[PDB]
């Protein structure tokens, strides 16, 4: 009982955290490129 | 201020038919000369050197913004290798 039910816990923890790992990359890589766009935009302002 | 001219005036009348030796007279206006006003050309105060100063200041101001944008975009390659390597290790754990 405790063998197979605890063996799947590693995979459960892996998948339910891989679901968040990519959400973080979704958020972290979009709040950073917007800064690049704003900077290019400001440089266009200077001219 | 009078231009030098040896001869005063001469006269052999102007028959329209008998025009010979076609010379051309100095054509003059009918208005008194005083309003043919004086020669004036005035400089623009902004000098060839002054525009250099202004545009060089603008170039040096734009270079700082270009460097700011470059340094903002120079950290993305560090972000990729800082974010994806832990994810690759987590995938390797399986």
């Amino acid at each position: 009982q405790r063998t197979g039910r605890s063996a799947l816990a590693v995979l459960i923890r892996a998948c339910y955290r891989l679901q968040q790992q990519l959400q973080r990359t979704r958020r972290a890589l979009l709040h950073h490129s917007d800064a690049v766009l704003t900077s290019l935009h400001h440089v266009r302002m200077l001219l | 201020m009078d231009p030098y001219c040896p001869f005063d005036a001469l006269d052999v009348w102007e028959h329209r038919r008998f025009i010979v030796a076609d010379s051309r007279n100095f054509i003059t206006p009918e208005f008194p000369r005083d309003f043919w006003m004086s020669p004036v050309f005035n400089l623009p105060r902004e000098t060839a050197a002054e525009q250099v100063v202004v545009l060089q200041a603008q170039r040096t101001a734009a270079a700082a913004a270009l460097e700011n944008a470059a340094m903002q975009a120079a950290e993305l390659p560090v972000d990729i290798e800082r974010r994806l390597r832990p994810i690759e290790r987590n995938v390797h754990e399986i």
